[PDB]
């Protein structure tokens, strides 16, 4: 995997490739790695598909039960539940998860959770095997309070390079926009992004 | 893979006299090739005229001393403030150590004090609880350097009476507190010279019927 | 299967006032089994004395090798080899087997016949020279010997006094080691006389 | 291979050597002679790795016999033992070392003295009043420490040897099918048939 | 070990401690780690003790033969090239870690060599177990345009940092100054800050203490 | 049985006449990758203690929570929670020390090295170390990781023994710490330029400094270096 | 270690060395390897020191509780089986114990039981246990008869330990002797090998391998 | 432990079991009885891991004796063997399995027939005319294939057994210090003292 | 290490960091990884210091001997000698070398030689541990026929990011310019490049 989440003026955008691998064979070339744990709290999944999937399901269950009792949870709360699972089961898990969500008070927020189970709140985050190739690019090109169009371009160009160099990344570039307006799904095909 | 043990170095030494007993130990603490502390005491007054040291892995050493100190406390609560005799303390420590026979305390333990006849006493332990009363014991990293010197100077081993054709042995006798401290200081300066994990400082705890006195001496800091 | 501690044994050397002393135990065993109580570890070539601890086959081999080399030296040089020179010869010979070494802990001792200066030296198995003013130790009870020597030794001891010091250093160190002991020999070396004494020590 | 003993007395050297040759769960032979005559007054017993033992023993035998012919003279027990030790001392640092332990019993005709040497596969030589290789020593050495005297006769030495064999037959786990005994003295080498 | 090298105005200085270890035991308390390759090219050695001695002697011998062949004073880069090509051939198995320094017709030089045969250049360098203790001092106090006296002070201070703080280093400080146009001065035991204190007791035994079984005069003559 | 993932490097500290100083860089390394740059590894407990932590960051954050929770628990049914019965550095240390050893004894350690720096209620300077093995020790200067090898030597030149503590001012002590941090930046491959520093004085109290940078660096001599031996160009 | 005990006409002899080892390091020369369980029971220690010391002391407590509960001294068989059943519960965990339970009772007479840490329990007349057991066996077996006197039997036991103390690198220090009769155990002193060896060598004329 | 044999003849079952108990390089005992009487007409010999053997044998003995008291009735050899097999079949999938192999020789009083069962530590039971555990079988089975007849007397069975012991003493590497022989028939269990 | 070589209008430029590591300890913070094998043929060294050093020396020897007989060697020839050593001793070597040189006919040329011993001629090349973090950046920002000032900026910005993310890279940024004019050495200190 190549995955990332980026905060901007109106909220936050999540981005991911669509490649799942079992060795050098691509088991699924149209994977949806962007998964909903709540209305406007989503996550990007990297590492073991089975582990990240089992975790995301448990988190979705916890947040649904939270909402039933205490109303809409914060993005911080969601990240804390992810952390709790990843940290307490660090010995048996291979999961690298980015949590992104939109509050009306807190606007856009991004929390990244690496293997250890540690939590890190950031303006933007990158993760997965293909992220190594874009630390240089993303650092030079990220600005705070970007527009929606600027942020989409930033993610599209970033993941395009990550895909280009990483063999474990490819297919389509899926994105998910989280703003006050609502939730918007975007897709970008090879013919477009490859020739950027 | 995680390794739960470590070696904090240093060395300790116990000598018994007629009406007294000493328990000495250097103040240096180390890991690998680094010095952690130049003054970190590991010889402790545990009450009831019992001094104790558990040299080797300091985490296990501190844990044990902490448990024995606590054992002394509960002995008073459960048995009407009765004084814990040195022989009783020894047997109690055996059970503490053997309690972890299959995941041991990595320490050579030495306690000192007076027996019930008022005479000086030194007991020494292996890591899993084996113990024996002696006049003399050195423990820890430099035990191999110091111990044979003690055999020669405290128990007069390999020393015969001059002119007796190696037939009559040098008679055993108790040593004065002044003579014992001389042997302790020489033992540690000698060990400091040839063992890298020993140095910085020397702290001696002397035990008489009057109580527990301390003495400190500088050691080479290289 | 640690070559340095199969057979067992110890050697110790000291300096005094116009004299040197070198001493060794007599044990040769195969791990726990004591086999021989006559196995001496000190040899001499002219007035230069060499003690060797470690794997006994190599102890024998090196003695035979150094006898060989010192004999050819004497024939060509027309004089006896000196301790300083012999020390260099040992170091050369040991390092020549850098990647397949003799598992030994040799110790040179002797008085230079020209200058009269007492000389002692030790080596590791690979040839590294250890020169010393005071004393050299070697063997399975090297730790014990270091502790005994460092405490008992003083400078400028007379031959009769130096004998007592070195003997007590060896004996009490040997009794704290399972693979050392079973008898002992001490060489007291003056400028032009050498006395050899067999010590009475505990036989366990 | 397994049990080889040696006892030096006043006027002779006596070597005892087990007769069993085992491999796996089968004793293939119970009358095996684990020795070779190197010269008229020198006998070598051996034990160790299968094949290596005989191959080494005969290789030494061939060399000593070659020397005897060349010089028309018998090498001393001390000289033979030193030759054997050097061969093993070479061997140990070879690509495939001889794993053989030997006892060399010989009578020195110049000194009129019996001599017993013990050499292991590393090349570790020692002269002894009594010797043994393998697990045998763990019983016989302490036994001989007690019962051995230096001024014993050959008959006294054989009784002393009977005492060793009896102890081994009692306490050793493996059946070694008794021993072949040989005596080395001024008159040469002879075998005791009834033991 | 701890060894250093420091460049200055008109030359270069190297220094070293004098401790040798087998395991935790101090084998030699005053060994010489400063090695003469040629009169004005000296080498500080860390690692396998015999390797640093043997490799430095071999190259020193060949350098001498080369100097005689070419009728020129030997250059530091020649020793450097010969050492590194030798060490590389043995793929690190000869465990010598060297600081090579000296003056020659080209000027003053300072290099380091690792066991696998990699070389570095620098104004200040340090190798061995106490190189981190030394390098800390060098990084704190080194400057451009050092004088001779300043360079010796910096170099010996860096060695002291090793002596005190590293267990693999101790005893004394050896120094060697190599100035342009002058003879190299080898300062053996330049500092001796680890002198053994007076023992408490003399252990001189009464004559006849040791039991003897046999005596005999040994024949050393022909 | 663990292996550390996201890690923090050296924590250094020392005593001075009126209190203690402690410092640690703001980096969260992921092996050789210098992943996270906004990581605070000094965590104050009350107004009289600072806990510096190195090693696994996930475990550091667990310890953060334990300390945060300790302050809450101490306040419960405690009218003197901000006075006589406030949390002392020695109490905070012994608690962590207990936890660390209990975890190593269950073969599931918190993969950290910790230094608790603070000032006691009677004015005494407190400084003590504890790690994943439960090993504890105290000294006028304390440091973790590379700090132990490089910082301590420098800090021990200022305060070599106990008697040197009254003779050391806060100005001198802070200068030595800031210098040590620079040396670590030169020589530690998993260190950053940005760091935090904390001073706990018995008079002026807790001063927490953020966003500090290593400055006055010597790099100019690099231009004169060529090749690795022979190479004039 | 080296420990032995044998039955004969006049009861039971029990003899042990006094050395403790930590590898080739001699840890002690003055260790007590005979546990006095009661006036009629003895227990010898060989193997892991703490293991032996701890569990034989523990055995003594179980034997005391038996005679309190049953108003009768425990049988040698029962005592040995308590210990053998205990170590069997720990089988595989890594205990190292080579023990001999020796004593007299009315119903059994003089009895010796060998018990070790892999669960073996054996009644017998002669046993030698420890690293130097083979050396003791050599001297004991070759000199043993049932009709030995109390004086000769005591010496043979002492001499057998001495033999092993000499040859075995992991045995020595001093010999501790005991004699068990119908009336109970009798201690026959501590004998330092330092002096005992030369005394025996001279008087007996043995140990001719050593330089006299 | 090592050698345990069993032969079923016309009117009885004969069990032979070695007397040696060895550990390391020392035979600790040479008069050991490797058997337990489970009931008046049922005998079990055993061999395997030290400690496990006796502990298992006595544990079975205790259970069978408990049954005999409860029902005032002796269990058949077939019933006892099935009980023993099940205990071992449980054991093999335990945290620490009993490593013990047994032979169960019994006389069925209802059928008036001798019966010999062989069970290994896995719980593998077989009824046989003759049986053996360990390396013994590699010699005795082929020997008995030749010399065994089903209609033999007890005296003929003992001679047949002497033939087995002689072969083992000749070809086995280890000294097993002879055997204790026991006969199980209509009149119960008795021991042959002179073998 | 982080190292790179870039061709441009007037010739070619080599670039490198200055960090040498023995584990996490920096053995040398002012290393010169840019080494001369001929007047206007240089190389960047990554991997084992001892191996790359021994190789570069042998190559320098071969090219000196070539020049004595056949005159100035091509940059291709130099790369071929590097290849021959690296390929034939692949089992015993850990070396990743970039070869760069200036001919008057062929202008600037860059050959990269990874671990295997394979040769690859490229417009520009990147290598060493820290190069992984700038594949994205360098691909997006490289243009052919750049100016000297543009190429220096490209290398400076590239290595700045490589250094920023790679712990095994740091210190100063050394560069070597190869043109018809001659050979120019450049250096850039942390205070400058860090705040780019
Ligand atoms: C990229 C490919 C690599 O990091 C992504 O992280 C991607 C994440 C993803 C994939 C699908 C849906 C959501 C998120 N990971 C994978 O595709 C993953 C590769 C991987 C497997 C196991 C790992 O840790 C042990 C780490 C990475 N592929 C899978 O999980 C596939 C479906 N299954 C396997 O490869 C089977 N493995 C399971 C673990 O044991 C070995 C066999
Ligand atoms: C400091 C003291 C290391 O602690 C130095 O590096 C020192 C260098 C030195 C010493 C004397 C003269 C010149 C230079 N090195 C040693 O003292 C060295 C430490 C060491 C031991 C083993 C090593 O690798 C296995 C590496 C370093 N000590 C020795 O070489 C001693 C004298 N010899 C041995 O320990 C025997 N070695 C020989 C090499 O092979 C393994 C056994
Ligand atoms: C002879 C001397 C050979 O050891 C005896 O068996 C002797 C018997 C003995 C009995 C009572 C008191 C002291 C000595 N045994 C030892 O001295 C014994 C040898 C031994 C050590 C370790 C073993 O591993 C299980 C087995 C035997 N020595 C000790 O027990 C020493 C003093 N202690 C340790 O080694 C501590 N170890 C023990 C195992 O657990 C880890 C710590
Ligand atoms: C960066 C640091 C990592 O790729 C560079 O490649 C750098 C390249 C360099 C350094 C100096 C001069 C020119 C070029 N490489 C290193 O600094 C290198 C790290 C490394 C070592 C060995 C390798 O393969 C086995 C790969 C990378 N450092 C060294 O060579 C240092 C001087 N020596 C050691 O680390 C000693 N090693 C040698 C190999 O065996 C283990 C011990
Ligand atoms: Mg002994
Ligand atoms: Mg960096």
């Amino acid at each position: 995997t190549s995955i990332m989440a980026v905060t901007f003026k109106d909220g936050v955008i999540l981005g991911a490739d669509s490649r799942t691998t079992t060795g050098a064979y691509i088991a699924n070339r149209v994977t949806d790695k962007l998964t909903r744990v709540h209305d406007k709290i989503w996550c990007c999944r990297s590492g073991s598909a089975a582990d990240t999937q089992a975790i995301a399901d448990i988190v979705q269950y916890h947040l649904e039960l939270y909402t039933s009792q205490y109303g809409t949870p914060s993005t911080e709360t969601a990240a804390s539940v992810f952390k709790e699972l990843c940290y307490e089961n660090k010995d048996n898990l291979t999961a690298g998860i980015i949590v992104a969500g939109y509050d009306d008070k807190n606007k856009g927020e991004v929390y990244t959770i690496p293997l250890g189970g540690s939590v890190h709140k950031l303006p933007y985050a990158i993760a997965g095997s293909g992220s190594t190739f874009i630390y240089g690019y993303c650092d030079k090109n990220f600005r705070e309070n970007m527009s929606k169009e600027e942020t989409v371009d930033f993610i599209k160009h970033s993941l395009s390079q990550a895909i280009k160099w990483d063999g474990s990344s490819g297919g389509v570039i899926r994105m998910v926009v989280l703003t006050a307006a609502g939730v918007e799904r975007l897709i970008f095909y090879p013919d477009e992004y490859e020739q950027l | 893979q995680f390794n739960p043990y470590g070696d904090n170095g240093g060395t300790i030494l116990g000598i018994a006299g007629e009406d007294f007993a000493v328990l000495a130990g250097d103040t240096r603490n180390i890991t690998d090739y680094s010095i952690n502390s130049r003054y970190e005491p590991k010889v402790f007054d545990c009450g009831d005229n019992i001094v104790m040291s558990a040299n080797g892995f300091a985490a296990d050493g501190d844990a044990l001393v902490k448990r024995f100190k606590n054992s002394v406390k509960w002995y008073h609560f459960d048995h009407n403030d009765k004084k814990l005799s040195i022989n009783s303390a020894a047997r109690n420590i055996q059970h503490l150590l053997y309690g972890k026979r299959f995941f041991p305390y990595y320490v050579h333990t030495i306690i000192a004090g007076l027996d019930e006849d008022g005479k000086g006493a030194v007991y020494s332990f292996d890591p899993v609880g084996s113990y024996e009363r002696e006049q003399c014991r050195a423990g820890g990293a430099a035990a191999s350097l110091i111990m044979p010197f003690l055999d020669n100077q405290v128990n007069f081993k390999n020393q015969y009476e001059p002119g007796t054709n190696g037939k009559v042995k040098k008679p055993l006798k108790y040593l004065s507190v002044e003579e014992v401290i001389k042997l302790v200081r020489d033992s540690f300066t000698s060990a400091t010279e040839r063992h890298i994990q020993v140095g910085d400082g020397l702290e001696i705890l002397i035990v008489t019927k009057d109580g527990v006195r301390k003495e400190f001496y500088e050691l080479k800091r290289d | 299967s640690d070559p340095s501690s199969i057979n067992g044994g110890i050697v110790v050397a000291m300096t005094g006032k116009d004299c040197v002393a070198i001493a060794c135990d007599l044990r040769l065993g195969s791990q726990s089994l004591g086999v021989s109580n006559k196995f001496e570890k000190i040899f001499h070539y002219g007035h230069v004395f060499l003690g060797i601890t470690g794997l006994a086959t190599d102890v024998t081999t090196l003695n035979e090798m150094f006898r060989y080399k010192t004999n050819l030296y004497k024939l060509k040089e027309e004089r006896a080899i000196e301790p300083e020179t012999f020390t260099q010869l040992v170091s050369s010979s040991l390092y020549e087997r850098r990647f397949g070494p003799y598992f030994v802990g040799p110790v040179v001792a002797g008085i230079n016949s020209k200058s009269g200066k007492p000389f002692i030296a030790g080596f590791d198995l690979i040839g590294c020279i250890d020169e010393a003013k005071d004393f050299i130790v070697s063997g399975t009870a090297s730790d014990q010997l270091f502790g005994m020597c460092e405490s008992l030794y003083e400078p400028n001891l007379e031959p009769e006094d130096l004998f007592e010091t070195i003997s007590q250093a060896l004996l009490n160190a040997a009794d704290r080691d399972a693979l050392s002991g079973w008898g002992a020999v001490v060489y007291i070396i003056k400028k032009d006389e050498v006395v050899k004494r067999y010590l009475k020590m505990r036989q366990d | 291979m397994d049990i080889i003993l040696g006892i030096r007395v006043q006027d002779s050297v006596i070597l005892a050597s087990s007769k069993a040759v085992t491999r796996g769960i089968s004793v293939l032979k119970d009358s095996d002679d684990k020795t070779r005559q190197l010269s008229p007054h020198t006998l070598m017993s051996f034990a160790g790795e299968a094949g290596d033992t005989v191959q080494f023993a005969e290789y030494i035998q061939a060399n000593i016999q070659l020397y005897s012919i060349r010089e028309d003279y018998e090498l001393s027990p001390q000289a033979v033992s030193s030759f054997v030790r050097q061969e093993l001392a070479k061997s140990i640092r070879s690509r495939r070392p001889y794993q053989v332990n030997v006892l060399i019993g010989g009578y020195d005709k110049k000194k009129n003295k019996p001599e017993l040497y013990q050499i292991d596969y590393l090349g570790t030589k020692v002269e002894l009043p009594y010797g043994a290789h393998g697990y045998s020593g763990f019983y016989t050495f302490s036994l001989l420490d007690h019962h051995y005297r230096p001024d014993m006769t050959t008959e006294e030495g054989l009784d002393l040897l009977k005492l060793c064999v009896q102890e081994l037959e009692k306490r050793m786990p493996m059946d070694f099918k008794g021993v072949i005994v040989k005596i080395v003295d001024k008159d040469g080498i002879r075998q005791v048939d009834d033991f | 070990t701890t060894i250093v090298g420091v460049k200055f105005n008109n030359g270069v200085v190297i220094a070293a401690d004098t401790r040798s270890t087998q395991g935790p035991i101090v084998a030699d308390k005053n060994c010489a780690k400063l090695h003469r390759i040629s009169p004005k090219i000296w080498c500080a050695g860390a690692g396998t003790a015999a390797d640093t001695e043997a490799v430095t002697q071999l190259i020193g011998s060949n350098i001498e033969l080369h100097s005689l062949y070419t009728s020129r004073e030997p250059r530091v880069v020649s020793a450097l090239q010969m050492l590194k090509q030798h060490l590389f051939k043995y793929q690190g198995h000869i465990g010598a870690y060297l600081i090579v320094a000296g003056v020659d017709p080209t000027g003053s030089h300072l290099f380091s060599i690792h066991a696998h045969g990699s070389t570095d250049v620098g104004y200040y360098l340090s190798l061995g177990s106490g190189s981190l203790a030394a390098m800390a001092v060098l990084e704190s106090h080194w400057k451009q345009d050092l004088t001779k006296e300043e360079a010796i002070k910096l170099a010996s201070d860096a060695i002291q940092a090793g002596i005190w703080n590293d267990l693999g280093s101790g005893s004394n400080v050896d120094v060697c100054v190599m100035e342009i146009g002058k003879d190299a001065e080898y300062l053996r035991n330049y500092l001796t800050p680890n002198v053994r204190e007076e023992k408490q007791k003399s252990y001189k035994f009464p004559r006849g203490t040791t039991a003897v079984l046999k005596e005999s005069i040994v024949n050393i003559c022909d | 049985t663990q292996q550390p993932i996201v890690t923090g490097t050296s924590v250094i500290s020392m005593k001075y006449d009126n209190g203690v100083i402690i410092a640690a860089d703001n980096l969260g390394s992921y092996g050789s990758l210098l992943r996270f740059n906004g990581v605070e590894r000094l965590i104050p407990v009350g107004d009289n203690t600072v806990v510096g932590i190195s090693g696994d960051i996930s475990d550091m954050q667990h310890i953060e929570r334990l300390l945060k929770d300790l302050v809450t628990e101490n306040a419960y049914d405690n009218p003197l929670a901000d006075a006589e019965e406030a949390l002392e550095p020695s109490y905070i240390f012994e608690y962590l020390a207990t936890v660390m050893y209990q975890r190593r004894s269950k073969m599931n350690p918190l993969w950290n090295a910790i230094i608790v720096a603070g000032v006691q209620s009677n004015g005494d300077q407190f400084l003590r170390y504890v790690n994943l093995l439960g090993v504890t020790y105290s000294s006028p200067t304390l440091a973790t990781g590379f700090g132990a090898h490089m910082a301590n030597p420098l800090l021990r030149k200022v305060v070599d023994r106990e008697s040197d503590i009254p003779k050391t001012t806060v100005q001198v002590a802070e200068e030595a710490i800031v210098n040590a941090m620079r040396v670590l930046y030169y020589r530690d491959a998993r260190s950053s330029r940005n760091f935090s520093l904390a001073i706990i004085d018995k008079n002026t109290g807790l001063t927490f400094k953020k966003n500090l940078q290593v400055e006055n660096m010597k790099w100019d001599f690099a231009k004169d270096i060529k090749g690795y031996g022979t190479q004039k160009i | 270690t080296t420990t032995l005990a044998f039955r004969f006409q006049g009861g039971i002899i029990v003899a042990v060395d006094s050395r403790a080892t930590a590898g080739n390091w001699v840890a002690s020369q003055t260790v007590k390897k005979v546990i006095e369980i009661n006036p009629f029971l003895l227990g010898t220690t060989a193997g892991g020191a703490a293991d032996c010391q701890f569990w034989e002391t523990w055995l003594g407590s179980q034997c005391r509780l038996h005679e309190l509960r049953e108003k009768e001294r425990i049988s040698v068989a029962a005592a040995s089986k308590i210990l053998s059943n205990l170590v069997y519960q720990y089988k595989g965990a890594g205990l190292s114990m080579g023990t001999m339970i020796c004593g007299y009772t009315r119903k059994e007479g003089p009895t010796i039981y060998y018990v070790d840490s892999d669960g073996t329990r054996l009644k017998g007349d002669i046993f030698c246990v420890g690293s130097g057991q083979t050396f003791a066996y050599g001297v004991l077996d070759s000199n043993y008869k049932w009709d030995l006197s109390v004086e000769d039997a005591l010496y043979l036991g002492k001499r057998s330990i001495l033999a092993a103390a000499h040859r075995d690198a992991y045995s020595g220090g001093s010999v501790n002797l005991y004699h068990v009769t119908e009336d109970g155990w009798i201690y026959h002193g501590n004998h330092d090998v330092g002096e005992l060896f030369w005394k025996v060598k001279e008087e007996e004329g043995s140990f001719n391998n050593v330089i006299g």
